[PDB]
């Protein structure tokens, strides 16, 4: 059975602005099977109101799925997604930079 | 639209 | 401008748990535009695009009954294909199944698709003649002789030489702009010293559609591919894309280097530097 490690990358709909209403994504995408754990954290907390897109694929057959929520930035709030897969021997955390 | 029901596999 | 139109669908079995787990998402080209999930509430198709929302209540309902369906059929073929393949009646086994057409600007179909992949791997493909299939081992055989039985191979020709082709461009007609124009990338350079002697100019493109774009950063005009870090095309979440392409270069020797940014939504390529 095949198995693909996920992608992540974590970042903004917008340039972050402090103080300005943005989104904070979470992009996995290139794995399999579809059975996947993703958390968006602040300051290490689950955030509890998160909403992903509808399980899609690629030519490849591996998946994506954007994991989405309402933030405002601060210069002091820190932002990471946290991901679980059967790929991985423990969870994957990246870290959001407003550069990247 | 989407395509009817295939057979099955 | 060329379209396309695609159907992809998710079957996963949770054999103790009830029947497998069916999603469908519809796409016109880079934009999603209809789901339908088999664990919803009360499961129906869903628009995902403003410019779906006008069609009546026949269509949705005639659409919502066909993924009830197909899911059951795809119950089957995961029952089928675990058996084919000598496999425990206990494990999440995974079909998806993809198909859809690709019309030029005349809106007439250039290449009909329809196929699909067992655990990940290439099972049965649809071949470019719209009649024959190429199964990629002997349990796909099985299938591929089943389906020759019932003239499978016409029922899909039909529909990608027929309603695949004229409901793509019922879509691109009340789509309109948001289909038929590409939206260009808002572009620009950032500028991050890593020590005394080092910096990164990062290229940024964001809220383009659709997703395809290419970004270079050349010195002197030469493209710099060896030296360049590129994140994959991502999506904003709100239907258009990102992208960015980073170069690092020594302090003072910023204004050797430009990046290009080639898009459909551009009049003509960018070159941007760090200004
Ligand atoms: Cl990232
Ligand atoms: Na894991």
């Amino acid at each position: 059975m095949i198995q693909r490690t996920p992608k992540i990358q974590v970042y903004s709909r917008h340039p972050a602005e402090n103080g300005k209403s943005n989104f904070l994504n979470c992009y996995v995408s290139g794995f399999h099977p579809s059975d996947i754990e993703v958390d968006l954290l602040k300051n290490g907390e689950r955030i509890e109101k998160v909403e992903h897109s509808d399980l899609s694929f690629s030519k490849d057959w591996s998946f994506y799925l954007l994991y989405y929520t309402e933030f405002t930035p601060t210069e002091k709030d820190e932002y990471a997604c946290r991901v679980n897969h059967v790929t991985l021997s423990q969870p994957k955390i990246v870290k959001w930079d407003r550069d990247m | 639209e989407p395509r009817s029901p295939s057979h099955s596999m | 401008g060329s379209h396309s139109m695609r159907y992809f669908y998710t079957s996963v079995s949770r054999p103790g748990r009830g029947e497998p787990r069916f999603i469908s998402v519809g796409y016109v080209d880079d934009t999603q535009f209809v789901r339908f999930d088999s664990d919803a509430a009360s499961p129906r198709e869903e628009p995902r695009a403003p410019w779906i929302e006008q069609e009546g209540p026949e269509y949705w309902d005639r659409n919502t009954q066909i993924y009830k369906a197909q899911a059951q059929t795809d119950r089957e073929s995961l029952r089928n294909l675990r058996g084919y393949y000598n496999q425990s009646e206990a494990g999440s086994h995974t079909l998806q199944s993809m198909y859809g057409c690709d019309v030029g600007p005349d809106g007439r179909l250039l290449r009909g698709h329809d196929q699909y992949a067992y655990d990940g791997k290439d099972y049965i493909a649809l071949n470019e003649d719209l009649r024959s299939w190429t199964a990629a081992d002997t349990a796909a055989q099985i299938t591929q002789r089943k389906w020759e039985a019932a003239r499978e191979a016409e029922q899909r020709r039909a529909y990608l030489e027929g309603e695949c082709v004229e409901w793509l461009r019922r879509y691109l007609e009340n789509g309109k702009d948001k289909l038929e124009r590409a939206d260009p990338p808002k572009t620009h350079v950032t500028h991050h010293p890593i020590s005394d002697h080092e910096a990164t100019l990062r290229c940024w493109a964001l809220g383009f559609y659709p997703a395809e774009i290419t970004l270079t950063w050349q010195r002197d005009g030469e493209d710099q591919t060896q030296d360049t870090e590129l994140v994959e095309t991502r999506p904003a979440g709100d239907r258009t894309f990102q992208k960015w392409a980073a170069v690092v270069v020594p302090s003072g020797e910023e204004q050797r280097y430009t990046c290009h940014v080639q898009h459909e939504g551009l009049p003509k390529p960018l070159t941007l530097r760090w200004e």
